[PDB]
């Protein structure tokens, strides 16, 4: 049979600069035949079902049933993003979704400013969300920490 | 290959980076104070 849902996702708060981590709550999407979110096949897409890019500031693994990002002052504001539940029986429930993005509410008036230059091109680090997401947890790795999102990177300049 | 560690906000007269900074700022000039006063005049034509 067909899938069904329950409870939606109301909405993702994000902001400029920090590494969002959000796993799909158990009770999210339900089936006659399946029962659980866990045991049936979850994916990400946008308007016209096409699939997140490799490139963009948003991902979501469906192993790891766990979405994922970090978003840039050129995409703040509003988001719209479909989950698409699949069973075993071919049959798909649609849910969907909104995501807010803000700019960071310390802004300009932040009590420290840490400042590093590297060696290297920093257009492939810029170019790869991949790269961003590494240096985000190596720093919070760097100090210990376990919620990469307490970092917030500001501006990248090549020099 | 480099950090520079500065501070900001709350933090504007501190710097944390050790640059060996031999920077001595100079000291304000201390400006005249002018106070006006305009206290009444008996005619100067008194003396004419
Ligand atoms: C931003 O800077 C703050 C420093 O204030 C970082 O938070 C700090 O994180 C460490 C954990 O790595 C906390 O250590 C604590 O040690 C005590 C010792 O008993 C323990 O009880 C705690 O459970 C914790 O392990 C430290 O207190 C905490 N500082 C706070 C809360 O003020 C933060 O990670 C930095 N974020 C970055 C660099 O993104
Ligand atoms: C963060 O990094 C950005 C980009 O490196 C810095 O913004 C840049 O600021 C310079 C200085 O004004 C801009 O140069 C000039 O900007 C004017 C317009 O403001 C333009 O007409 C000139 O042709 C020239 O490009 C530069 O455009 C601007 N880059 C942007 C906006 O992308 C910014 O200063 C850095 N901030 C910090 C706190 O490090
Ligand atoms: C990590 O920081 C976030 C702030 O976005 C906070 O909500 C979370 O509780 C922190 N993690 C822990 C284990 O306290």
């Amino acid at each position: 049979q067909r899938p069904e849902l329950k409870n939606h996702i109301d909405r993702v708060d994000a902001w400029v600069g920090t590494y969002f981590e959000v796993k799909i709550p158990s009770d999210t999407f339900y089936d006659k035949e399946d029962t659980t979110t866990d045991k049936l096949k979850l994916t990400l897409k946008l308007r016209e079902q096409q699939l997140v890019g490799e490139k963009s500031w948003v991902q979501f693994n469906s192993n790891s049933q766990l979405m994922y990002g970090l978003p840039d002052s050129s995409h703040v504001g509003k988001h719209e993003y479909f989950m698409h539940a699949t069973d075993k029986g071919g049959l798909s429930a649609v849910d969907a979704f909104e995501i807010h993005v803000h700019k960071r509410p310390q802004g300009d008036k932040a009590p420290a400013r840490f400042k590093a230059k590297f060696v290297g091109d920093p257009a492939p680090v810029v170019n790869d969300i991949h790269k961003k997401i590494a240096l985000v947890k190596k720093l919070a790795f760097a100090f210990g920490d376990r919620n990469c999102s307490t970092v917030t990177l500001q501006n990248i300049t090549r020099g | 290959t480099s950090i520079a560690i500065t501070g900001s906000g709350s933090c504007r007269h501190l710097q944390f980076i050790p640059v060996a900074p031999p920077g001595i700022p100079s000291s304000v000039t201390p400006p005249t104070e002018v106070p006006d006063r305009d206290p009444e005049k008996s005619s100067e034509d008194d003396v004419y």
